[PDB]
């Protein structure tokens, strides 16, 4: 005990000689003398305290001099003492500033307590002539710094002979102000006939002399003491025959007003909670007589005909204050307690209190009458809302100098004179506020117009927005007036939430329903009525005035150390956190406004030709035109994300959002640039950069997850990044700034010795928490925040390199940092039975469950990591041949050397490759029955990517069209619902089962380069190479050879990398399950041609993956058994294969057409090599020869050119045809030679022309000498009609590019001579 | 991507498959000629190698 006095004195002596860094160590040594202080009285409470030690600590507050919060910390310690101790007793009862020790005697008589009895009371009240202390004690121990307009005055009207503490900022603990009020409390029930009428009598007979007022002083210290406790306070209404339920009975027996203040203070007080506002209220009802409603309504009578000098007395004021104050507070607290007072006639509260605001009153008692208002419609119903607004109608209408006002002047001076005062304007414009709270709910289906429809019609009135105007008229020109910052705060903090209430209740999904695609269908009357009389309508039009503007960033800039260093609940955080919703919504309901409001407004008007002031500034156009003049919101925004209040910094990154996504801002601010600049002012840029890093490094709560502060500001921040990236990305951004970039104009570097350079800045700090981050938890498997986490932190990184800008520097850091290794570190792989979130795939039925956002980001997560690698591998390979390469390949083959003792292993690239298992079939979906609205139309709505919350808001509409029909209602309704949720639950599967499919198809596509980029770019040698190969082949050929039926945008990937693959190209098993998984490939190709699947380009694929195995692998008793069963493959599809590639060649793709022609080609070959051929009887009968032929008609018109190519493999084909004895028989029946004869046709060019010419001859040649004599005398015509040519030829064949012209002139003049020997021409002469 | 030569990863690999088409192409034009000369060698080694030349060396002048 004693060891704590020394303790506390040197503090004390510190703090006392250093004030003769420094402002957090005063604020941490007295933060150290409280808990001093706490642990003290928690010992003297216990039976530890002995009896020196209590007269050693009453020594030391004998001696105690300045009133200081250290004093207020030892109270608690004297009142355990007290309540200890007070034979012992009697002993420290005659043992026992000034004030202090009487305050101490009067705590002592009332805990201890003839002749003794009047000595007590001889002294007590000697003690009390010098409560004072208590109730200033009570009051400045227990002050929050923020004050409530609602109770201003409240218990604030003594008089204080107290100095008030210093200026010091040491604030009370709170469980220090709960013991303090426990204390009192005990200290009241010890207390609890003469004071009264000693004071009463006093007053009556000396009232100009006001003296020894201290029974009102004791109800405020009970008023202070069970403030906030209504389980304590309930010891006031829990037992009537109790001594307090009698001293409350006794203490309302008479009236003397500044008693009965006091004791209003004290009910408002302890009726703190629904049942003691219940007692309270049943107490003044009264169903020697207490104070009771009809006597305080009695009075509000009296004094409303007093003032309409004739101005009520302070005290009266006061009272009046404290009545309206109490009913108030009981009007909140009790339901019973409003709906009593709202309407019974006895009463009559409202129109008394109507009256008495008319007539001329203080500010602070009109406040109070708004706020009695305001509490009366805190909950309502539509029908006491039309209630309230007709008496609010009648009394702004109608409470000299020519005949008469007339009704619109009058609400014009209601209006100008309220707004002037800082507590009238307040107290009205709650009151507005709170009358715009539909009774139903803020959030709901709204229909309805927030008011009554008809409050306009009457005396040409606009509606509402005369209450709209004057709001926005004080925010803007009359709160100019206002001194205090605090009262301005609060001021434009009511505004705003005024504007709020009001721009909420715009169901903008109602306006945009109506005009795309009406009486009944909404609560309102009609469409249009619902659009012009809703305040939105005049609210956006304020929002674009010039002086909205200012005032809203006049809230919004702020002192930064006194906005940081503020509470989140004060005014101070509040009104710019409401300034900043304002803007945001201004900006999100800005289109429905312009396009679906404004037009029907402006065509009202003109027709019913009323008309009202229009505040909009002409010249903006739009929202963003208004805030872009000035720069500085970006900066404060920026600042604010550094003080620490979640809500505040999610709504600054928001609104930067916003601010940067849209199209005006930006154009006007980069044609340097100005954002940049603007952040660069005073340092400014730097700072919130740091903040945000520090941000996104911030620890997590595993417990609370999806719903943590810093889990919610990572994804903000990303969110931003990733939204100002996407938007303009080649140009430097307010992102590229804050993430370390030095923005040059169009260039992007990094300034040395900077954050970035030194890996500290925004940018670092993704990429850390990026690869230490455990994306799957032990237990439940695969958490989905972390896995959402790392897909907009991997979309970022993605954005940042793809843009060239960037990409330089990005890569280069990212290859720095060993970025891929770490990726591949932490990157699980997806089987069957790993739960995401405690939930398996199970096929399309796992769509609903959030977990399946997490699945589809992770395969985002996925591909961009693969993307990355493939660029890397690229650029590492192109410019140069590093050891990187070495170390890419080994990591994806499950191995990382960094560490020399042990390679970690990791899932190969192929053992990643497990993303499409089509065992799920996510694709096929089931359609639900819709018994009942079978056909609603989904429209409205919208691959196909349904928007549910349009579809939503059909449902519940037509549920309120369906229900005034009356059909069906009580029982039908069920079904109704099970309709509905059925529909929505369908949408959102559709919705996310597209998504997934989408995600799929990318991640493979990624993969797929991957791996073709491996294949190209590697330094292999044969023997690694084939089993390289081999296990390339065991991964994309069971999917390849399954899903060919299913779909063909993932085939098309899996088609050409196999492709490629083949073309590319112990040692046994290797080379025999190559050829195995080649034959695999092989007969899949030849079912999937046979069945007409996919685009010409996947049957192009396949086509060269067919030639190459029928050219290389089959062209030795292997190699026959190869060669059968390869032909019995053929055989088995036979015809439709076959007509499909004939079908495929001669059509509209280019090179479709010449791989088909080229496999044709191949088949053929293949076939004879194995006298006559199947497949060139298949293809006569097919008809392919006789369209062939008579394309060679216009041959000279097609003939490196992509037709050139197509020409020679045709005529290839042609050869290769007229080889044999039946396929020259076939290619010869259908007017071969009438053909080439109507065609016309008999350095480098010349050598193509030549090579025309040879195969046209050799074409004709061969199938000449094939058949035999029947066309022997076609040859000798063909040779005699375009003699001439021949002896040119032969003439003529008897460097590069010259050796090859005549190579093939040689090559002509042997095809001609071999077709004159066989067709003796010689013979002919 | 500083040395000669570095393209967009998209340029390099379609660069790639424009390459293995052209080489399909190459390959198939080659192996025609080839099979063909191997056809009408197998019909002209078996006989009048010299003749079917000297024949028409004389008919047409020399």
């Amino acid at each position: 005990i004693p060891r704590c006095m020394e303790a506390m004195k040197g503090v004390r002596s510190m703090l006392q000689c250093m004030a003769d860094t420094l402002d957090f160590s005063r604020l941490s040594l007295v933060e150290q003398h409280e808990c001093l202080a706490s642990i003290l009285h928690a010992a003297v409470q216990r039976h530890h305290a002995t009896i020196a030690d209590f007269q050693d600590f009453i020594k030391i507050l004998r001696k105690w001099d300045k009133y200081d919060h250290f004093l207020i910390h030892l109270i608690p310690v004297l009142a355990a003492y007290i309540t200890e101790f007070g034979q012992q007793a009697r002993r420290l009862n005659d043992f026992i500033l000034p004030v202090l020790g009487a305050a101490v005697r009067a705590w002592w008589i009332a805990e201890h307590n003839d002749e003794e009895d009047e000595q007590r009371t001889k002294q007590f009240l000697d003690a009390l002539k010098e409560f004072d202390f208590i109730l200033s004690v009570a009051a400045d121990c227990k002050a929050q710094e923020w004050q409530d307009p609602s109770q201003l005055g409240a218990r604030q009207w003594l008089q204080r002979k107290i100095p008030s503490l210093p200026s010091e900022p040491f604030p009370f603990s709170h469980f220090l102000q709960h013991s303090l009020m426990v204390h009192l409390e005990g200290f009241v029930d010890a207390t609890i006939r003469k004071l009264r009428t000693e004071e009463d009598e006093q007053r009556q007979l000396r009232p100009n002399h006001e003296q020894d007022m201290d029974l009102e002083r004791f109800l405020i210290i009970i008023s202070y003491a069970y403030e906030g406790r209504p389980d304590a306070a309930m010891s006031f209404w829990e037992d009537p025959d109790s001594n307090l339920a009698g001293f409350l009975q006794w203490a309302s027996r008479r009236a003397s007003t500044p008693l009965v203040s006091a004791f209003c203070e004290m009910l408002r007080c302890l009726a703190d909670n629904e049942e003691c506002a219940t007692a309270a209220h049943n107490f003044l009802l009264d169903e020697s007589q207490s104070l009771t409603w009809s006597q305080i309504f009695k009075e509000l009578e009296y004094f409303t005909t007093k003032v309409c000098p004739a101005e009520i007395e302070p005290e009266s004021a006061l009272m009046l204050e404290c009545y309206l104050r109490l009913i108030a507070k009981l009007a909140t607290e009790s339901e019973i307690a409003r709906k009593r007072l709202i309407m019974d006639e006895d009463f009559n509260l409202v129109d008394t209190i109507l009256k008495l605001s008319v007539g001329v009153i203080p500010h602070r008692l009109r406040a109070c009458i708004f706020y009695v208002l305001k509490a009366l419609m805190i909950r309502k119903t539509h029908e006491e809302l039309d209630a309230m607004w007709r008496w609010v109608e009648a009394w702004m209408t109608n409470p000299f100098l020519g005949q008469t006002p007339g009704p619109q002047e009058c609400m014009e001076m209601m209006f100008r004179e309220f707004g002037t005062g800082f507590e009238q304007s307040n107290a009205f414009i709650q009151l507005l506020t709170t009358l715009l709270v539909p009774p139903e709910g803020l959030n709901s289906l709204n229909d309805s117009v927030p008011f009554p429809e008809w409050l306009g019609s009457s005396i040409r009135t606009l509606g509402i927005e005369p209450y709209v105007d004057f709001v926005f008229d004080v925010f803007a020109n009359r709160t100019k007036d206002i001194s205090d910052p605090s009262q301005l705060r609060i001021l434009r903090l009511s505004c705003l939430d005024f504007v709020m209430v009001c721009l909420v209740t715009f169901n903008e999904d109602l306006i945009v329903l109506g005009h795309e695609s009406i009486d009944d269908a909404m609560a309102a009357t009609n469409l249009a009525t619902y659009v012009r009389l809703h305040p939105f309508s005049r609210v956006m039009e304020w929002l674009f005035n010039e002086k909205v503007i200012t005032s809203l960033i006049n809230t919004i800039h702020q002192d930064p150390i006194s906005l940081g260093s503020a509470s989140p609940d004060s005014p101070l955080v509040v009104s710019i956190l409401r300034a900043i919703q304002v803007m945001i919504k201004a900006l999100e309901l800005q289109e429905t406004y312009l396009h679906l409001v404004r037009p029907e407004v402006l065509r009202y008007q003109g027709e019913a030709g009323v008309r009202r002031k229009p505040v909009a500034n002409a010249a903006y156009s739009a929202f963003e035109d208004g805030i872009l003049s000035h720069l500085s919101l970006v900066v404060d925004l920026g600042k604010y994300c550094n003080l620490g209040h979640a809500e505040l910094t999610l709504a600054c990154l928001k609104l930067l959002e916003k601010i940067s996504t849209s199209s005006r801002i930006l154009s006007a601010w980069s044609p340097r640039n100005k954002a940049i600049v603007q952040l660069e002012r005073n340092g400014e840029g730097e700072t919130i950069s740091a903040s945000l890093s520090a941000s996104i490094m911030a620890t997590l709560d595993p417990a609370l997850a999806a719903s943590g502060e810093n889990y919610r500001v990572k994804l903000a921040i990303l969110d931003f990044l990733y939204a100002c990236l996407r938007a303009t990305p080649d140009q430097p951004t307010i992102a590229h700034q804050l993430l370390g970039f030095h923005c040059e104009l169009s260039k992007l570097g990094i300034e040395p010795k900077g954050p970035f350079d030194m890996q500290k800045s925004l940018f670092h700090s993704l990429l850390n928490v990026l690869i230490t981050l455990t994306v799957s938890e032990e237990e439940q498997g695969m958490r989905g925040y972390l896995v959402t986490l790392k897909y907009r932190v991997l979309r970022i990184l993605q954005l940042l390199w793809k843009s060239p800008l960037s990409a330089s520097l990005v890569m280069d850091e990212l290859r720095a940092t060993n970025f891929l290794f770490h990726m591949l570190l932490r990157e699980v792989q997806i089987q069957p039975q790993l739960p995401w979130d405690g939930q398996l795939v199970t096929g399309c039925e796992f769509l609903l469950s959030d977990a399946s956002l997490a699945y589809i980001d992770y395969l985002a997560s996925r591909a961009a990591i693969f993307e990355y690698i493939g660029k890397e591998l690229c650029s590492v390979s192109q410019n140069r041949i590093p050891s990187i390469k070495r170390q890419i390949f080994d990591a994806l083959n499950g191995q990382i050397f960094v560490d020399e003792e042990a390679p970690l292993t990791i899932p190969s690239i192929f053992d990643f490759f497990d993303f499409i298992n089509t065992d799920y079939k996510w694709e096929e979906i089931p359609s639900p029955h819709f018994t009942y609205l079978k056909d609603l139309d989904l429209g409205p709505c919208i691959g196909v990517h349904y928007d549910i919350r349009k579809a939503q808001e059909i449902l519940a509409l037509k549920r309120k069209e369906y229900e005034h029909s009356q059909l069906a209602t009580p029982e039908f309704l069920e079904t109704v619902e099970l309709e509905e949720k059925v529909l929505i639950e369908w949408l959102t599967v559709r919705n996310r089962a597209n998504l997934l499919l989408t995600a799929r198809l990318n991640l493979l596509q990624a993969w797929a380069n991957l791996l073709l980029v491996m294949i190209e770019s590697n330094d292999f040698k044969s023997t690694p190479k084939m089993a390289f190969l081999l296990q390339a082949l065991q991964a994309i050929l069971p999917t390849l050879e399954a899903f060919s039926s299913l779909k063909s945008d993932e085939a098309f990937e899996l088609a050409r990398v196999a492709k490629v693959l083949l073309w590319k190209l112990e040692q046994f098993t290797v080379g025999n399950l190559i050829g195995d998984k080649l034959f695999q490939l092989f007969q899949l190709c030849l079912s999937a041609i046979s069945q007409c699947s996919g685009t010409p380009e996947l049957r192009s694929l396949y086509y060269s993956i067919c030639y190459r195995y029928l050219t290389a692998v089959v062209d030795t008793r292997s190699v026959t058994n190869a060669r059968a069963r390869t032909l019995k493959a053929i055989t088995l599809y036979g015809d439709r294969l076959l007509n499909v590639i004939c079908d495929d060649a001669y059509g509209s793709d280019t090179t479709c057409q010449t791989a088909a022609m080229i496999l044709l080609n191949a088949l053929v070959h293949t076939s004879r090599a194995s006298v006559d051929c199947p497949i060139i009887d298949a293809l006569n009968r097919l008809n392919f020869i006789g369209v062939l032929v008579d394309s060679l008609k216009e041959i000279l018109n097609e003939w490196a050119s992509p037709s050139q190519q197509y020409t020679s493999a045709k005529l290839a084909l042609l050869l290769q045809l007229c080889q044999t004895r039946q396929g020259a028989k076939y290619v010869l029946q259908a007017n071969l030679f009438r053909a080439l004869e109507q065609s016309g046709v008999f350095v480098v060019a010349l050598e193509r022309h030549y090579a025309l010419l040879v195969a046209l001859a050799r074409v004709v040649g061969a199938a000449v000498t094939a058949r035999g004599a029947h066309n022997i005398v076609q040859g000798r015509k063909f040779l005699t009609q375009h003699r001439g040519l021949v002896v040119h030829v032969l003439k003529k064949n008897a460097i590069l590019a010259q050796q090859a012209l005549e190579e093939r002139i040689e090559e002509l003049a042997e095809a001609f001579m071999l077709l004159i020997t066989a067709t003796g021409f010689l013979e002919y002469e | 991507g500083t040395g000669l030569g570095e393209v967009d990863v998209d340029t390099y690999l379609s660069n790639l498959q424009t390459k293995t088409t052209l080489s399909m192409i190459a390959d198939g034009l080659e192996r025609s000629a080839r099979d063909f000369d191997a056809f009408l060698e197998e019909n002209v080694t078996l006989e009048w190698e010299a003749q079917r030349k000297r024949i028409y060396q004389h008919f047409g002048i020399k």
